[PDB]
């Protein structure tokens, strides 16, 4: 599955014997990168119990079936893959689920021009703040690591006199896309 | 009269639903008798009866004119000719020693056939049973 | 083949839904995905291949009921239709969180629409999916 | 219902056709004092929404005619009455619920020789910091915490010589603890 | 005269008589708000001296008949008239100069969609940060104060399934003007 | 010598011969550990002079053959021995003394439930926090912690699976002193 | 008494007769302004406690039918009159005692040459930081303030346009105590 | 050039043909210790503009044929050499201009009198802050040399006196050329 | 007026500007802002009236000495040429430059007066209040 | 044998002045290398020394359009200076460039110091016409 | 009359007592006249004399009937007939010309003995010269 | 080995000793000095053993005298007494020299008062038994400090 940044989003796992719900001894697991396992939380005879550093970011429950692990709210640290081990006694299964969280693309433009040694050199920037793959380029630069773990990049573009405008920058992040059209200075 | 009420015909059918439905880990809430804060037997079966009329129409609901929906009815039926076998007690006892059920319906099927059940076995030892006042066992609960 | 789905079959499918109570509970289980193979002709030919394995794994009555028995015609019924089918694993399926009421109607209508495809043409379920079934993953 | 603190506690609410779960419009609000209506979280056909300033601290979930409000972490702040409203269209059921905290009490106890005038006056005192009626006393000040909880103690003072061991007996409700002294450094 | 921000931008001011340079008294004042005068710094017989609250940000020289007010950085504080007195014993000349400073526009947008009851309702924002004039508009909010002194609006537009797209903003600062189109959303 | 956290107590030095009291050049010395000797204070002919970094914290004073070091306000760090070098021209004698600080022992309890597999395992921490020897045990898993106020602290836990077999009952010692802890009953 | 900031000052009391020292409830008190009495601190039987807030800034002993107070760091606080209420049962004797806390006074002297319209107005600022009264003066043929430390400042300044009248002398004072500044050339010229 | 502490002055360079004034691509540089050359500023066809860490310490300016530095307020990291190339295409000459930048300095005295083993031993205190020599004695015994957060540099010395103090006794301090005096009188009682 | 500006008046204006030395130099002045007043009928006209002041406030010379003579004569010539010829202050601006340059204007404006009156004697009359709105 | 006494004639000082009163009334300033009146007081070594470095000023400093009544005189000046390297007596070689200093002044000042150096020079020259001969090789070492 | 008050065998007991104690540091607080505020050696005896009483009750204590509290009640018994030798003055200089001294019990005797002694040797040589009237040097006290 | 011992101490020396105490002055001063721990050392017979050879070292650094006084001279005749009684106290391990001995700050009064109930108590032990003072206390001073 797929969900965006600070949304509510589901994962699922289920036994496929519909006889069996709380017997089933399920605990979901982090992938942390390098084969890692890191326990998220476990749920058993329905009493769930979500480890203290997850606590509050996930949560499981039941249905029938079905287990499920919510996120309560979704951050780009949570982009990777989640395994659920389903045992009951001596047989176990173990169902994998990836999730990709997504930051909607953000657009910026501004001009400046240049102090030296003249004015005529107008210099414009189109900036991009977006997650997983964002992607800036100018029609016809230094990649930043954001606070909330996004990325950013952009690039600028030297105008000589007379300034050839309007100019438009494309920015994107994989299927989404977005422009910034400059008009005329000040 | 009351004696021979519960005919064996009735509960044919109820076994028949319990047989029909399909195994399922599925967990459903509903009112019934808490069979701990009202212990008696004999007053466990006059309080719980009155409340099935509601609980069948709310709980099971098959589609119009199937077999089941069919026994449905008929349990209705029976219900309430029964009504006049058991003595009414004060009112203010309505709602009370009751309580919450999240069980699959394959258990609740299993509470309401044992609640018919358990009555045929008093009434045919006993027909004039039903009529012991609860009034005092009912301020027992909740 | 033609006639090898016989009325008294679909007869017990209806019946086992009729059955069953009304509720607003889910379940979890694989099916085909007809959205992946829209094709009706080899959506009811991949689809009934997965069958056996749902209904043992799904629908379950206690042993020796009325229900239980259809169901054990129904794989008695599926295997002997094996025959029909070229056959000789995981693609072009899904999962369902739906009723069992749902799932019953999908399967109802698994054989239903097989009936009625057989009784038109009995030879039709012979055409090489193997390039629809490429097209899901 | 009742459940200690940081635990994760679920409280429920239901309809009573077994027919619905998904189409019955349920919100859950907070009863802050004063008949107070705070809204939680809503769901309806299956999607959920809790509030920010209640985000991560309570979620909601379903199942058949069932509705579910999880507490991922129980603190004093959700000692209190909750309400759930369900609507179909027109017709609408609000149903209570009450859900009570608890603090496992923590009895205390140190002594403490009085400096002036002299070094007979042995003081003890009995702490006990509980939730929600902690009480301290002593076998023959009021407080309020950060995390909301409660603390009471009271002191004791036995001139030379002491008449040791003496006895303190803490309690929350039901929940009792006692504290013994025995022997100071010397003497 | 007009410049933008952080630009190193110079105000003139002159003796007629093109004899006379170092001799008269030049004096510059930032007029506040409410006919105030404020004393930047005094010249006279090539001396300079600048006020200490100002001292860094502007300074005064002189070559020939001219007298220059450099201000060595342009923020938003600084735009506003400036007066000039420059004294010869008994008669005074009084010159004003005007100075408008200027931020160029910095067009921002990015999408969400609404988490409840659907995923329908698709909510773009364009939003503009600039100086004097910022405006935004949206083609068929809160006017905010930043830290810098520059000015902050944005617009909201929401657009339920099947969305409309691609559809455009328009934001500019007064005779600057520039474009924000919205393509495509992820899925 | 030996004293409580926070009490004024004296540490005290003289001079055989009865004649003599402010001719004796006094100077206190504390122990640092590895054999150090840093300088508290100095006193002759009845003036004293403590060293800044001690000020206020120590003072001398002077009666008959008699030296007095006051400490005015007891702490953890003061726990060690104490030199008192007093010398009379030519001859010069070096008397030490020790002095043992002590924390009242601070005994606290509480219960906790498991909240994982069931709510059967219920688990009580008894603990400690005194000076210098706190020790804590069950009747019937130790981390030895130093605390702000140079104190220390130790704890120990506790799992009773159902049925709860109480009341139970720690004991918490800190060399001579001795207190316990009683849990009697849960919630409910 | 009298003594300068920082020292280690004693204070005394005493009982007349030499058959007693700690039998007497001795009390000292620091006689805060407009008659009031706060406790420092309490001597019986040999037991001596000093209350919290002055706690290692004063501390008492006793010797033969002799009391101290020992104040053991002076600051300007500490400038004021003192208490001692020596109790026998029935009987009570109250002994006053005065401390003055001084200051040694820092004369600081620098020139600075006037930025406008010239730099021909040479200007000295001569300051001095002393306890309890600094004077500055410069001779010739403002602003008071009080510091941190509980002492006070207070320096004036003096303007010399050219030619410089040099050198030029302040005179600071600190009641007896007395100290100059001579300024003698500046940089050039 | 010389300039004191705060003061706004400025340094200057030219070219020798009268004709010419814009036409120069004229760049000043601060010459960093080790024959380092840090760029301050570049002005060419009436355009200034100067590097954003000097940005409102330094500015450039230009009459006729003559090339101005002003520093808008000194401190002690402008003391140092700088240089300025100025360059007409394949002509280029290079001006160097040094600056002494000079605090006046800043005389202060105290006393004190020993705490132990007596209060006999007066002891005095002469402090002087100057840049960028400053230099103190004692006239008829310790000193450090500190550095301050204005840059400056600070020494002083001590000087024992036994009883009975011989007062008057005067101090010397002196920056370079600048200098003065302080006396200290009497103390306290 | 046709032949109101003579030869021996232009004469002088090149010998000073001739005479004068090669600087680098500037200064600061008041004159017709070009751009703002387009037309060369109405920029003589406005910017003529105002030269008085300059000329003054400018170009002042030792007294007495060639260049101050050739001052006054232009001062002569240009009272005689009033008679020829709100809005008062407007369409002027500031100009930092050499004297070389400022003088290379002012005998600009009396040699382009002298070819368009030459033409058309007349030409002065025309109402440049319209003009003069437009700055 | 020298016949410097007229070699400054009055037509080539009536230029002089005729520039001077000639240029404009300005409040402008420019930089320019001229002797230090102060490093070296002496008027008979000023005067010698403040010659040879005229050249290189004249070139640098003042400039006029080609061929106008200004430049012809700068021209004769140049000539007349030439000339006029034959009445002074060179010195050490180690002492060029030294005993000058910076000016910033106005145009109308610095004209009133070269006509001065000139000026000056006649009347020295008409008293004594040997009298540049005398060594400043002292004079110089003290700048 | 006055002339031979002072026997003998008075400061015969007092250096006894003061040979009788043992060296010691110890120091102790009294009340005596301030030698440098009154210098007159007359003056000083005169004013000494009288606060002496005191003195020895609050001071020299010795265990009842020793040897050496008898001589404190012989010095007494003598200095009480001997107020009569001196004349009394303004009642307003009670209590000035006189100091606090923390010294030896040794050192204290020393200066009461001296006090004594001192008296005998000028009242031998003239016995009434202790009426000249003092006020005028008491008020250049304290 | 020691014989005679039992009058040794005459009833002459302890006249002095109790006028040495008359004669000193009332006063609230203290003083610090050693002398044997009576709670340490509780046999009374072994007490007055070790606390015996320290007063050798008391008197001189405690009971000071001006020269030829009336107590000075009792304090030498006292030296004078202690130094014949050494021999009839037999000699223990030198080890436990200096333990059994602790700090007292108390008045001249007290200290006499000890000093003279050492001298006392020796006289009522020695009168009983002579040969008394010959017990190995070797064990008993181990057990101290
Ligand atoms: C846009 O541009 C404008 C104009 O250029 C700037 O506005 C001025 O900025 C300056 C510098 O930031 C402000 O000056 C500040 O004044 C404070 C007031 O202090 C008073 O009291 C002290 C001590 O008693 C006196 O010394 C002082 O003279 C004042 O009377 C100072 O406390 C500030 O601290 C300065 O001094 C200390 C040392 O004393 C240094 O350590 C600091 O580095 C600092 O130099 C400071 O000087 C001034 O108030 C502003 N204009 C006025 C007068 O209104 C804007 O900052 C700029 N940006 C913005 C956002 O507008």
């Amino acid at each position: 599955v797929t969900a965006f940044l600070g949304e509510r989003v589901t994962l699922t796992s289920y036994w496929r014997r519909v006889s069996l719900g709380p017997e089933i001894e399920v605990s979901w697991f982090k992938l942390g990168p390098g084969e890692e396992q890191v326990l998220i939380g476990r749920m058993h005879h329905d009493v769930i119990f979500i480890e203290w550093p997850f606590r509050g970011f996930f949560d499981i429950h039941r249905s029938a079936n079905t287990f499920f692990l919510v996120v309560t709210a979704a951050n780009i640290s949570h982009d990777g893959n989640y395994l659920c081990r389903m045992k009951l006694g001596e047989t176990e299964v173990t169902k994998q689920e990836h999730l990709s969280v997504v930051k909607p693309l953000t657009l910026s433009v501004h001009s400046e021009r240049s102090q030296f040694p003249d004015f005529s050199v107008l210099t414009v920037t189109c900036t991009v703040n977006a997650f997983p793959h964002p992607h800036v380029q100018w029609l016809m630069g230094g990649v930043m690591k954001e606070k909330d773990g996004s990325l950013s990049v952009a690039v600028d573009l030297s105008l000589p006199k007379p300034w050839h405008l309007p100019v438009t920058c494309v920015g994107k992040n994989d299927k989404e896309e977005a422009h910034g059209v400059y008009v005329s200075g000040y | 009269y009351c004696s021979h009420m519960i005919g064996s015909g009735h509960l044919q059918s109820l076994q028949r639903l319990i047989d029909s439905q399909m195994e399922t880990s599925c967990q459903i809430t509903f009112e019934f008798v808490d069979q701990e804060q009202l212990k008696d037997p004999v007053c466990y079966l006059k309080k719980a009866f009155l409340l099935v009329q509601d609980i069948m129409e709310d709980t099971m609901r098959f589609r119009d004119n199937t077999p089941n929906a069919i026994a449905i009815v008929q349990l209705q039926e029976l219900s309430l000719r029964l009504k006049s076998c058991f003595t009414k007690d004060y009112e203010e006892h309505d709602k009370a020693c009751v309580r919450t059920f999240y069980e699959t319906p394959l258990q609740l099927l299993e509470k309401v056939k044992n609640v018919f059940n358990e009555t045929k076995n008093l009434l045919d030892k006993d027909w004039n049973i039903f009529s012991k006042n609860c009034n005092n066992s009912f301020a027992e609960c909740s």
